[PDB]
RNA sequence: GUCGACGUACUUCAUAGGAUCA
RNA sequence: GGCCUACCAUGGUUUCAACGGGUAACGGGGAAUAAGGGUUCGAUUCCGGAGAGGGAGCCUGAGAAACGGCUACCACAUCCAAGGAAGGCAGCAGGCGCGCAAAUUACCCAAUCCUAAUUCAGGGAGGUAGUGACAAUAAAUAACGAUACAGGGCCCAUUCGGGUCUUGUAAUUGGAAUGAGUACAAUGUAAAUACCUUAACGAGGAACAAUUGGAGGGCAAGUCUGGUGCCAGCAGCCGCGGUAAUUCCAG
């Protein structure tokens, strides 16, 4: 309103950081960075609120100042950096390496992962182009640009990055019977396979997912993740996997797990 | 700006001020269970009146509606559990019975004169809001705390209270002392 | 003076209850299309059993061919056919009797002079279709 | 009348009250518009210095 | 008389130097319990310095006793 | 109809009118020796006693 | 002392009000009374 | 069919026409113009200050009568001087000779054995203070 | 000008019928 | 991009309501009544627009036609040595707008967040306390006995029981109970205040003094009105004395 915003009042807030209203007047607004506004999650919102690590929002500053958390590899002290989908969260004390997955009610799960598996990320590209001096590069959903990949890789592939180097290691097609991890709408974190796919020259060609109790449903391209083969996932998927219980079936569970 | 804590009343005037049946049934619930005001019981007759259409609005669906199966077994486990209903009558139907009595047996002030450690209704209603009972051990004061159906075996006297077996209170110790003043010292 | 009323309570009358259906409720309630079974309930908020007497139903039979619908209404197999001890006379004389001998019926009935003569005899509530719904006078317990 | 207001004077430390308050009372004193009353409006009066 | 004090929601936090939890006091026959008699018993709980033990929060429970 | 008044003549001057008249008045200790003593101090500067 | 303190009367300022009983003060007290005392009636009428 | 039309392609000429004969039904054409209020007495206002003329009926024998209890009061908007009533006959000694009423509508509900008609307002508030609060004796009144 | 035609606002007049009893 | 210029063409909207008026018209999420269909309200906690007394310009900057930036003009208005100079609360507090009225010119960055070169400085943004009964929630203002006329339950009324299911009419009194308040203390908090907890005090007219309304009843060695008597009607804070006295519908 003659230049760019800056304080984002809670209750405006994305819905899924799950901040609690009454509790002040306004939200951590992320800065600029890798992911979107509406679909990240700063750092302030996941150390402070998830973990339990910290009681206000200074002593998160003086958890990101002494060095302590990085955002893949590299070590980031904007406390209210926008972390995403595909990030991996070390801590180098408590030992901790966490990975920023959905979860079938929409949320962003607190999903740890060993070592090994917390050095690559997926990321689904999302536009190849020659570059400058005839030098090809894929864009990622992730905001990076990788000079030099395997000329197979087209819109919508997944590739498997390294982060420490930061070439491409590894990439998936997108094709029928591939497994399907679901970032967006009203379907946010349901894991299926492909199906089918609409071709609309126009808008919106959509995809029709297929979980693994035989539930179809229909998203736009756009809301579509691949992450493996049939079978076979790339990451590690979080507890539950992906299902979408039904109420009366979740409370049974619930109640059915009296254990004490 | 910031974001508004909600709230909402919990009774509502009736349709007529007058009709005397209304006067007398008011006068036998309040005279026969030891309230204060009319807003006592138009809160109970509100609450009922929720439950009650909520209840109704549920049958006209039909069985195997998953609505109806959800917040069926939701309200009647709450009846169930507050004691209102029975153990037995499980069905939804039931709920369409539920006369305001039942509500106002369930309170903790009835509930204290009918454990016999209270004498009257008056005298328990004393006894609450003078911090004497306690139904965990947590020492309840209010006499509208709609007793469980599991609390009810654990109200008793509070264990600061003395009754339940502290310390003679205030004009104990005065009348103590100055007897055993007057005499000696 | 029966051991239930109160002053003019009369707390014998409880859920689920029991109506008593006038001639001339049918009539409205086909008229203003409301329907016998859900409209009770949508009104007193409760289980009902409406209840129809021999005298009134002999007064159904009485009217004709044209009225046949109500009489159609009239024969459900879920309003309850109460039996009078009758040499079988007007409706509205036979309802008058069987509520000062129970007292424990609520009556629905929509003439004034049937409602006057029940008004006289303290404890007994009295719906009447009016307007688009059951309305209810003297009862209680209402909401 | 009703939201007449008054003031709140604390402690007299040097022989003279404080200055938020006496401030206050300067500047109330020094906006205020007086009524026209009726006897003062006929009758000539005088305070004697 | 006794003051008991368990420490519950028990969180290692090394990334800020603390052990971070819940501290539930029993105080029966007794009004509210000091602040620094917390510090104290606290502080040999855990063989701490009594210097190190911060604690705060601390509302006494409707009834009184807890 | 909260501005509507029985219609009164003012007669005050325009040009130099009086001092207005500031009584004070209460109880005998109730301090009003200390609240004209500092009223004005705080209206010229300048202590009396 | 030597201050003229003030009325009870020109304190609390309830001039012409008329007497009411002890049980306006409290519903409970008031609606208990009533209560056992048009029991009473219904305990001679319903004889 | 009736006089107007049905067909599914008609919802401008059904809307028009109740845009129109709308215009003709004396609480629209009163409440979008504006013009509701001249019926009532004072304006668009609730009260009403007023200048108590005159009493009436200051020599009037009979006590209590209305006669007695009426004041002639000139209302300060208009200029227009009306009749207004007081309660609680001794309160007559409270209004004087200009001093300013607060006059509220009468409005009332019932006529009784011996009243006036004609009288429609009544005084509430005397040079600031309220009646009630003068008869009560809690207040008084600040000349 | 105790003026006319309107436009608003308000007031008022028209309520008893059958049956039994005296 | 008719956005403007030069040249050329004569088009464009309209009874399916254009154009021009009225709007006590910022739009929406939303609020209310409701059996429904509808009808009304939405300056007002979130989003979007627009404005910073009115009109017109513009600078620096990624970002402004910016007003706690500048420049001129209309309108107000402040200082002056008369030459000049400085202005913008539809930010927070607080004032005038009338002669008739209503929150504090309070404490703080501790929380929520924002900015900067930056962990640290700053933030009337925002919190905290105060203040007309906004709108809402819970609920005190006594509980249990024994005494002082009547009877009602009624074992019984063949005649005395006053015997008693005790319902009280109660006006004395018997001890038990507690917080409104005051307060060591600790907790709370940035610091306090209050809540929650608690030593010591704190209940008989529990004077530790519930209210707002409307209906009736009587008040005579009184007044006033009318009349087919002793009446009726209005009314009755007004009588024969008396006001440290009357101790009155205990009141
Ligand atoms: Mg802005
Ligand atoms: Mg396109
Ligand atoms: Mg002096
Ligand atoms: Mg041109
Ligand atoms: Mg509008
Ligand atoms: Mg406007
Ligand atoms: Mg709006
Ligand atoms: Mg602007
Ligand atoms: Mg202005
Ligand atoms: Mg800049
Ligand atoms: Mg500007
Ligand atoms: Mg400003
Ligand atoms: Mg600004
Ligand atoms: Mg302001
Ligand atoms: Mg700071
Ligand atoms: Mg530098
Ligand atoms: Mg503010
Ligand atoms: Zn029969």
């Amino acid at each position: 309103a003659r230049g760019p915003k800056k304080h984002l009042k809670r209750l405006a807030a994305p819905h899924h950081w799950l901040l609690d209203k009454l509790s002040g007047c306004y939200a951590p607004r992320p800065s600029a960075g890798p992911h979107k506004l509406r679909e990240s999650l700063p750092l302030i919102v996941f150390l402070r609120n998830r973990l339990k690590y910290a009681l206000n929002g200074r002593e998160v500053k003086a958890i990101l100042m002494q060095r302590h958390v990085k955002v893949d590899g590299k070590v980031r002290t904007d406390t209210t950096y926008p972390a995403g989908f595909m990030d991996v969260i070390t801590l180098d004390a408590t030992n901790e390496n966490f990975r920023l997955v959905y979860d079938v009610k929409g949320r962003f799960a607190v999903h740890r992962i060993t070592d090994e598996e917390a050095s690559y990320k997926l990321g689904k590209v999302k536009k190849v182009q020659l570059g400058k001096k005839g030098v090809p590069y894929v864009v990622t959903h992730d905001g990076r640009t990788i000079r030099y990949p395997d000329p197979n890789i087209k819109v919508n592939d997944t590739v498997k990055i390294d982060l420490a180097s930061g070439k491409i290691t590894d990439f998936i097609k997108f094709d029928a019977g591939k497994l399907v991890y679901v970032t967006g709408g009203r379907n946010l974190g349901r894991i299926g396979t492909i199906v089918h796919k609409e071709r609309h020259d126009g808008g919106f060609d959509l995809v029709h997912i297929k979980d693994s109790l035989d539930n179809t449903f229909v998203t736009r391209l756009n809301n579509v993740f691949v992450i493996g083969e049939q079978g076979k996932p790339y990451i590690s998927l979080p507890k539950g996997k992906g299902i979408k219980l039904s109420i009366a079936e979740e409370r049974d569970r619930r109640r059915a797990q009296q254990g004490l | 700006p910031r974001a508004p804590r909600t709230y909402s009343k919990t009774y509502s005037t009736p349709k007529r001020p007058y009709e005397s049946s209304r006067l007398d049934a008011e006068l036998k619930l309040a005279g026969e269970f030891g309230l204060k005001n009319k807003k006592e019981i138009y809160r109970i007759s509100f609450q009922l009146s929720k439950i009650r259409r909520a209840a109704r609005d549920l049958l006209t669906r039909d069985e195997k509606d998953p609505k109806r199966l959800f917040e069926g077994n939701a309200l009647i486990r709450r009846l169930v559990r507050v004691g209102v209903l029975s153990e037995d009558k499980k069905k939804l139907d039931y709920v369409l019975a539920l006369k305001v009595e039942d509500f106002l047996e369930r309170r903790l002030q009835t509930q204290v004169y009918k454990l016999g450690l209270a004498k009257s209704v008056h005298h328990a209603r004393v006894l609450i809001t003078q911090r004497h009972i306690a139904v965990g051990k947590q020492i309840v004061n209010i006499p509208s705390f709609m007793v469980r159906l599991d609390s009810e075996k654990h109200i008793d006297f509070a264990p600061t209270s003395p009754f339940g077996g502290a310390r003679p209170g205030r004009v104990a110790r005065r009348n103590a002392a100055r007897k055993a003043e007057a005499s000696g010292e | 003076v029966s051991s239930a009323l109160f002053f003019q309570y009369n707390q014998a009358i409880k859920p689920p209850y029991q109506v008593l259906i006038d001639t001339n409720f049918i009539n409205f309630s086909i008229q203003k299309k409301v329907d016998i079974v859900r409209g009770m309930m949508d009104c007193l908020l409760a289980k009902c059993n409406p209840l129809i007497t021999d005298c009134v139903m002999a007064e159904l039979e009485k009217l004709g061919p044209k009225y046949r619908i109500a009489l159609k209404l009239a024969r459900d197999p879920r309003i309850k056919r109460l039996s009078c001890s009758h040499k079988g006379t007007y409706a509205d004389d036979c309802l008058v009797h069987r509520v000062l001998q129970h007292k424990c019926y609520i009556v629905a009935t929509n003439d004034a002079g049937l409602k006057q003569r029940i008004r006289k005899i303290p404890g007994i509530p009295l719906m009447s279709v009016g307007g688009h719904a059951y309305v209810i006078e003297k009862l209680p317990d209402v909401f | 009348y009703q939201g007449a207001k008054l003031f709140y004077l604390s402690g007299v430390i040097n022989g003279r009250y404080p200055d938020r308050e006496i401030l206050n009372l300067s500047r109330f004193i020094s906006v205020m518009k007086f009524r026209p009353l009726k006897w003062r409006n006929e009758h000539p009066y005088m305070l004697a210095d | 008389d006794a003051v008991t004090i368990r420490t519950r929601k028990v969180i290692s936090n090394p990334l800020l130097a603390r052990k971070q939890f819940v501290v539930d006091v029993l105080h029966p026959n007794r009004a509210n319990v000091s602040k620094d008699e917390l510090r104290e018993k606290l502080a040999e709980v855990y063989k701490a310095e009594k210097d190190a033990v911060s604690v705060f929060g601390f509302r006494t429970q409707f009834g009184g006793g807890k | 109809e909260r501005k509507l008044h029985v219609p009164m003549v003012d007669r005050t001057p325009e040009d130099d009118p009086p001092p207005f008249i500031v009584a004070v008045v209460g109880p005998p200790g109730t301090g009003k020796t200390t609240l004209i003593r500092s009223l004005v101090r705080r209206m010229t500067k300048s202590t009396l006693n | 002392d030597g201050k003229r303190a003030i009325n009870y009367q020109i304190l609390k300022n309830k001039g012409l009000t008329p007497k009411r009983n002890k049980d306006n003060r409290n519903s409970r007290v008031k609606k208990r009374k009533k209560y056992q005392k048009a029991q009473k009636k219904l305990k001679s009428v319903r004889a | 069919g009736k006089g107007k039309p049905r067909g599914l392609n008609s919802a401008r000429k059904l809307r028009v026409h109740r845009r129109n004969n709308r215009w003709a039904e004396n609480n629209y054409k009163k409440r979008l113009l504006g013009t509701a209020f001249k019926s009532s007495p004072f304006g668009g206002s609730s009260h009403a200050k007023g200048i108590v003329l005159e009493k009436l009926g200051i020599e009037s024998k009979q006590p209590n009568s209305a006669i007695r209890k009426c004041v002639r009061v000139q209302l300060i908007k208009n200029g227009k001087k009306v009749t207004a009533f007081v309660p609680n006959d001794g309160c007559l000694n409270f209004v004087d000779e200009n001093d300013e009423v607060l006059l509220a509508g009468f409005g009332r509900k019932g006529k009784a054995k011996g009243d006036i008609p004609g009288v429609r307002f009544k005084v509430v508030k005397v040079s600031g203070v309220s009646l009630l609060a003068l008869w009560k004796e809690k207040k008084e009144k600040p000349r």
